[PDB]
């Protein structure tokens, strides 16, 4: 099962 | 890439588990199930998992 990391609201 | 750029749930761009079978983001821990991990395999997002097409 594929993922993808873009922008995650640590920031 | 072919799927949305964050979580649907919490519209957060994390690690974002990427439905075989369509364009839909969710975190793992965002799912019926939560997971420690992505899974391996064929993993379908919950709209996807419905067997039974509820037309009535
Ligand atoms: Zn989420
Ligand atoms: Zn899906």
């Amino acid at each position: 099962a594929r993922t993808k990391q873009t922008a995650r609201k640590s920031t | 890439d072919h799927h949305m750029e964050f979580c649907r749930v919490c519209k957060d761009g994390g690690e974002l588990l990427c439905c075989d079978t369509c364009p839909s983001s969710y975190h793992i821990h965002c799912l019926n199930p939560p997971l420690p991990e992505i899974p391996n395999g064929e993993w379908l997002c919950p709209r996807c998992t419905c067997p039974a097409l509820k037309g009535k």
